[PDB]
């Protein structure tokens, strides 16, 4: 699904600094961050997708792999 | 400003303020190293190799981010900054696996460059693989004949089917190089150094061929009448032809070096004399004693030594031979004259040795081919007696013995049998033991206790001051390579110290991967070895006749083609080899984990190998930056961290557009862009400045290539160094082998080769048939618009000659600046878009050209407002302030209208400069002005200075009318920094237009349609690929000429195709886009021999025309004068040129603001269908 | 072309070129060069003009556009000059002149070709 990150993204949208914000919803709400997701995210948000890839796996509490 | 005091290195400098340590060091001659610095991108940090010392401050500072200040102490060798740079580099070994050389080149004595040669053999370049393998062995072919080949012992093939045969290929290439004039190294100019070398063996000759390339004047005294050593006096013939050393020694010859045969050492010269009249002096006398057989009776007649007999053969003098002959011995000389005796008829030849076969130190073919030949052996057995009757020998009495235990060699010591003894009747006995070095011969040296000259390690120098020696003089009795090694090594020695300054040969350091298993190889595909062709034994055993012949071409390229390019193919520009090199590295301390990480790609261009990436960012950093795509980044974190495109996907999935800046970027090897050759090969190339030809922002680049193949291409550092897909990538079609060479003529309605004269007098008369028959204006010419200025004024030139006035192209669009303006050219410079104030970029302005979207780029970071006008995205839309998507030009009208509602425009100014004012006052008079055309000319009222940057090949010409007449309304026409500046498709269009190519295809078209045109002289265009619809107007051309560079689907219906070369190969001059003139250097020859402008010289000749270059660049340069065009940076400064030298407004009805259309140019379509088939952007 | 191929005449006029001879082309009798001028930096002068003036047709309106001499004809052809051909081409003579460019017509692009020979 990716509807349920739609009500996140408009929260935040207007300015690309809340992307780390973005991706900590995302990750509560799908347990994990599908590589779809990061595309929508991408899409929706006009930020690179490298930049978002980055972002995502340089945490630890990110985890980018199913239950 | 202010200038700064600094002292860098105890030398003071008075450098500029804002200036970092870097920048002051590279300008004034002082090294510092760096791997993650770029000029066009903010400082990093992450390398940590450009610290230096600076006085007053306790931690060291990097010279890529310090600013330097007045009064700083600079110290950029200290041993805390050496120390700290050696710490850095073993840490980023620690995490590296690569391999700088590979172990086909480690393990040849000489070092030759194997898998260079290799592959260039498996290119075509056999003469480039001659010079690359003279640049370390001066004799290919003969020691490619006679080489135990230790390089295959250590080829990585191994692990995968068998090792390549370097040997047979080296000697392949040395065959082929002495058939023809053999290959001279360029000479160095002379230095009036004289040096004498004593013998004329492999080292001394290898000696003479590495100093004469110096400059130094080279004798070389010889004792034999020959030149050659062991490799003519030991060798057999069956083994080396002397036809062939022959010719190695008279190339050598013709480098300058005076051989002087007949002359022996303590004979003929005495040291003395060489002493001095010659400043040094280098010794390859050689082992020329062979050892005595060491047993009671060895004085007897019959037993003579085994080189001594080899060289009696050689020589034809007569030798004393019978029935029955044994050799004593294992080496090389006992096997070469076991085979000699049975080749001069002796019946029975026995080889007695002391140890067993395991232990032989000769080859294993060798004995094996000798036992085929009719040799025998006995193993285990040494001798204790010569039975001698009457004063010749009778028989032989040997020992026989056992391996008992260890030796010094550590492997088995053979000890005697008691009660053991056999007696071997004997006609003939040859010792050959081993040889030591003839004691006469290096009188008044120290001799090592093995017998041999002593010489001090990595100097090759002996007791006597400026006497060298090496060899087998030094080392003793050892195969060639190892002699021609220690040749060459004494040769650099003895450079150096003619300079002045002694210095030890220095082993340079090679990072290596000795963790390889077969098992890295399982996937490799396994291709059988070339076969060997060995001659019958019994035929063989004969004769003096070669056993071996050399293979042939194809099996050569075949062979070559199955190495595995185990070396670095960025070795040779490698930056941080250089660095580990330049100081004392040891990685073995640090050693650790290390990833594993590289998975291959299938994307044709760039290859990214992540076990080679040192981290610097610098990939990350020029797609952020500079081009603006943004399609790499960084993953993981911490030791895990690791580059990868976006979201790890494939690079061609991602929005990368394949400029090859990351791969142009990288200090490391880990990404590069591949070779647009067969294979891949690390060649030192040559570097040529020419000028992209595939738009018309005519990026300058050096393109790197290696025999008459290209092998890579470089951006130039001019502004922001950037190459688009095209210009880095495309170049690949100069190699292409598709190419036709030869012209074609319709002989019984087939394509068929002929001569250019025929093909030439062909196209001459079938054009003046058609305009005999069918009148004037009949011939169309389709021109590409990639031609030199020179060649389309020729064409210009032959047009009138035919009466033909229509000289045009296919991809040429109607024109609507020079109803306007007065000339059809961009009225400003490149130079400009950096300073003026508000850029309006029309249409696919990045897409199409993206070294315009950086420039772009640079230009608002640099404080410019970009407005971006277009129909679909753009990457210039995310620093655009103002976007507008549009479909028609009712947008530039309502922005005219909202210009005249506000007032605007100045209507005294611009009626005193502009007729045509009230006409079109009134056409904008019912438009409606929307949201979008108010808010863009409230954009272009409040900007100063402005600048429409469109691209011509996307957009249509209402809308370059009505920006024009934007631009005149506001006044931002003739001015510095305001005007408008169109991106022509192609890399000569304004220069065509210039020169007088100005028909565009619709008209061209719609001639042949009427029936008016009859013939067409299409010159590198493809209308038939381009578009299907034309495939019927072809149809209507009694005649069609064709000159391509390949055989196009529009050159196949032709009747004459004439071929073409590329602008690589083709000297002359391009137009920019915004006018400036560029010169197309001579980057290759011609492959078939005729330039373009060769080719339509001859054409025109035929007419009556006599032109050449100079005369027609002449009048190119009057034809620009006379339109005052002409090294003029910005265009109606004074006046415009209209006859009434007035704007003439556009005034026209609504059409589509953008079109799409097709790339008639053969190589550009093809380019282009090329990335689209690979699924790649641009 | 077809009879007789440049490129041989041009091989035996550089052979014979080879021998010493100097050939100053674009020099002409009486417009470039006077005879007088020969008679006195030369001992001896041999005129090898030949016949370069083909004969006019003789007949009221031999002067109307559309006909042009045979010589002049050939040697527009040979030069690659532009010529004034036509659909309808009628050769007058019977000589090597008259068939040469019958032929040459053929070759030109003219659909039909006839020779008048009295
Ligand atoms: C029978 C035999 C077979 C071999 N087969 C092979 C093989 O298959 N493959 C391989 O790789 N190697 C082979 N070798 C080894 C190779 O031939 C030598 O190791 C190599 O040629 C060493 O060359 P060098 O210059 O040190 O000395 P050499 O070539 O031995 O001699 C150099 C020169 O010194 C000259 N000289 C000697 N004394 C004087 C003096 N007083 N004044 C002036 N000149 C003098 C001699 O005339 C000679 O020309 C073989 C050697 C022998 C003997
Ligand atoms: S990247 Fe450089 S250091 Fe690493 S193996 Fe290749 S050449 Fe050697
Ligand atoms: S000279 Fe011998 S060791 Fe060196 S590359 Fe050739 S065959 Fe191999
Ligand atoms: S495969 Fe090629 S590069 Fe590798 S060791 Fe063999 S010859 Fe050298
Ligand atoms: S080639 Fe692709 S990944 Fe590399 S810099 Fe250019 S756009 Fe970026
Ligand atoms: S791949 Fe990128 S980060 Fe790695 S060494 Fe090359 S340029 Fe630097
Ligand atoms: S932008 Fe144009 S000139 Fe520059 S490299 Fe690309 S095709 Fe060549
Ligand atoms: S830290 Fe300055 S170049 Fe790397």
């Amino acid at each position: 699904d990716l509807s349920l990150l739609d009500p996140v993204l408009d929260e935040y949208k207007g300015e690309k600094s809340n992307i780390i914000a973005i991706l900590q919803k995302t990750q509560e709400i799908y347990r994990f961050l599908p590589l779809d997701a990061l595309n929508y995210i991408s899409e929706k948000t006009g930020v690179k997708k490298a930049k978002i890839y980055g972002i995502a796996t340089f945490y630890a509490q990110f985890r980018l792999k199913p239950v | 400003m202010r200038l700064v005091r600094v002292n860098i290195d105890n030398k003071e400098i008075f450098a500029e303020e804002g200036k970092t340590i870097l920048e002051v060091a590279h300008e004034n001659n002082i090294e510092i190293p760096h791997l993650c610095y770029d000029k066009r991108l903010k400082p990093y940090g992450a390398c940590g190799l450009c610290v230096v010392e600076i006085e007053g401050s306790p931690k060291l500072a990097r010279a890529c981010s310090t600013y330097v200040t007045d009064k700083m102490v600079i110290k950029t060798d200290s041993p805390r900054v050496r120390n700290a740079r050696k710490m850095a580099l073993e840490l980023l070994l620690s995490e590296h696996r690569g391999d700088c050389r590979p172990p086909c080149v480690l393990a040849c004595p000489a070092h030759t460059d194997c898998q260079g040669y290799v592959g260039l053999i498996a290119n075509g370049q056999f003469r480039e693989a001659v010079a690359l393998i003279k640049e370390q062995l001066p004799f290919p072919a003969s020691i490619g004949r006679v080489c135990p080949h230790p390089c295959e012992e250590a080829c990585r093939r191994n692990m995968v089917d068998q090792p390549i045969a370097i040997a047979e290929l080296k000697r392949f290439v040395g065959d082929i190089d002495l058939l023809d004039d053999g290959y001279i190294p360029p000479i160095k100019p002379k230095t009036g150094k004289k040096v004498a070398i004593v013998g004329g063996g492999p080292a001394g000759l290898t000696c003479a061929f590495f100093l004469a390339k110096e400059g130094h004047d080279i004798v070389v005294y010889e004792a034999m009448p020959k030149a050659g050593g062991m490799l003519r006096y030991g060798i057999p013939e069956y083994r080396l032809p002397k036809g062939i050393l022959d010719k190695e020694i008279e190339l050598i010859e013709k480098m300058g070096v005076q051989i002087k045969t007949n002359m022996r050492l303590g004979v003929d010269i005495s040291l003395e004399y060489l002493r001095k009249n010659y400043d040094a002096v280098f010794l390859a006398v050689g082992a020329w004693k062979s050892s005595t057989l060491g047993c009671p009776g060895d004085s007897a007649e019959g037993v003579i030594g085994g080189i001594e007999f080899l060289r009696k053969v050689s020589m034809n003098q007569p030798v004393n031979l019978g029935q029955r002959v044994l050799v004593v011995g294992g080496g090389n000389t006992a096997m070469d004259a076991a085979r000699t005796a049975i080749r001069l008829g002796a019946k029975e030849v026995t080889v007695l040795y002391r140890r067993t076969r395991e232990e032989m130190p000769a080859e294993d073919i060798e004995v094996n081919e000798a036992e085929e030949e009719g040799v025998k052996f006995q193993f285990l057995v040494a001798p204790i007696e010569v039975i001698t009757d009457g004063g010749r020998v009778r028989a032989l009495k040997c020992q026989r013995m056992r391996l008992g235990d260890m030796d010094e060699s550590g492997r088995r010591r053979p000890v005697p049998i008691e009660g053991a003894e056999v007696i071997f009747e004997a006609d003939t006995i040859i010792s050959a033991i081993g040889q030591k070095v003839r004691v006469e011969d290096v009188e008044g040296l120290e001799l090592t206790r093995h017998g041999t000259i002593k010489v001090d390690e990595g100097t090759y120098q002996t007791s006597l001051e400026g006497v060298f020696a090496g060899g087998d003089a030094v080392t003793g009795p050892k195969i060639a390579i190892e002699a021609i090694a220690q040749g060459k090594n004494a040769a650099r020695v003895i450079d150096s110290y003619l300079r002045g300054k002694l210095e030890p040969i220095k082993e340079p350091y090679y990072v290596k991967q000795e963790d390889l298993t077969p098992e890295d190889f399982k996937d490799r595909e396994r291709k059988p070895r070339v076969p060997l062709k060995v001659a019958n034994a019994e035929e063989r055993k004969n004769n003096f006749r070669e056993i071996t012949s050399t293979m042939t071409e194809k099996e050569a390229i075949a062979e070559a083609s199955r190495c595995l390019e185990c070396g670095c193919m960025d070795y040779f520009e490698c930056q941080l080899y250089k660095y580990v090199n330049q100081y004392d590295v040891d990685p073995q301390r640090l050693s650790g984990y290390k990833h594993k990480r590289y998975e291959p790609q299938k994307h044709p261009f760039i290859e990214r190998n992540p076990d080679k990436c040192i981290l610097c960012g610098l990939c990350i950093r020029v797609c952020e930056e500079v081009v603006g795509v943004c399609a790499l980044g960084f993953v993981n974190r911490g030791f895990e961290t690791i580059v990868k495109p976006e979201f790890g996907l494939p690079l061609e999935e991602t929005s990368c557009i394949s400029c090859g800046q990351c791969a142009d970027i990288c200090p490391t090897g880990a990404c590069i862009g591949k070779q647009p050759v067969a294979k891949q090969v690390p060649v030192n190339t040559v570097a040529t400045k020419t000028v992209c030809t595939f738009c018309g922002m005519g990026c300058e680049m050096l393109v790197e290539t290696k025999g008459n193949l290209i092998f890579d291409v470089s951006p130039v550092q001019s502004n922001e160094g950037m190459l688009c897909a095209f210009g880095r990538f495309g170049i690949k079609y100069v190699n292409d082998k598709d190419r036709i060479l030869a012209p074609l003529i319709k002989v019984n309605g087939e394509l068929s080769k002929t001569t250019f004269d025929q093909a030439l007098i062909e196209t001459a008369k079938k054009l003046q048939a058609i305009r005999a028959s069918y009148g004037k204006d009949s011939i169309a010419i389709i021109a590409s618009q990639r031609l030199t200025n020179e060649e389309a004024l020729l064409l210009t030139k032959l047009a009138q000659k035919l009466d033909t006035t229509v000289i045009g192209s296919f991809d040429l669009r109607e024109s609507v600046l020079d109803r306007i303006f007065g000339l059809n050219a961009s009225t400003n410079s490149f130079d400009e878009i950096y300073s003026t104030d508000l850029i309006v970029a029309v249409g696919k302005v990045a897409e199409n050209h993206a070294v315009m979207g950086a420039k772009l780029k640079k230009a608002v970071e640099l404080g410019a407002k970009l407005v971006t006008i277009n129909n679909g995205e753009t990457r210039a839309d995310e620093r655009a302030i103002a976007t507008y998507k549009i479909d028609n030009t009712a947008f530039f009208k309502a922005t005219i209208k909202a210009l005249f509602e506000m007032k605007a425009v100045d209507e005294d100014y611009v009626s005193k400069i502009a007729v045509n004012l009230d006409e079109l006052k009134d056409d904008v008079k019912n438009v409606e002005v929307t949201d979008e055309a108010s808010e863009f000319a409230k954009i272009i009222a409040g900007a100063k200075t402005a600048m429409v940057i469109v691209d011509e090949e996307s957009v249509s010409d209402t809308t370059i009318g009505q920006l024009a007449n934007i631009l005149t309304l506001t006044q931002k026409i003739g001015r510095p920094r305001c005007g408008i500046i169109k991106v022509t498709g192609l890399g000569n269009t304004q220069g065509a237009w210039d020169m007088g190519i100005r028909m565009s295809k619709e008209g061209i078209v719609k001639l042949i349609n009427e029936g008016k045109v009859k013939a067409a002289f299409i010159v590198s265009e493809d209308p038939q690929a381009a578009d299907k619809n034309l495939g019927e107007v072809l149809d209507k051309l009694e005649c069609l000429i064709v000159a391509d560079v390949f055989l196009t689907e529009t050159g196949k219906r032709a009747d004459v195709v004439l071929p073409l070369v590329s602008h690589v190969e083709s000297t002359g001059t391009v137009t920019r886009a915004d006018g400036k003139i560029q010169n197309l250097n001579l980057v290759l020859k011609p492959k078939n021999g005729l330039s373009n402008l060769d080719l339509l010289l001859k054409l025109a000749e035929l007419f009556g025309l006599q032109y050449n270059l100079e005369k027609l660049n002449r009048e190119m340069v009057e034809l620009l004068q006379n339109e005052n065009k002409y090294n003029q940076q910005i265009l109606y400064t004074e006046g415009f040129a209209t006859p009434d030298k007035t704007v003439h407004l556009f005034v026209s009805k609504d059409a589509p603001a953008f079109v799409e259309k097709a790339v008639f140019d053969t190589v550009k379509n093809r380019f282009e269908k090329y990335l689209q088939d690979k699924h790649l952007k641009y």
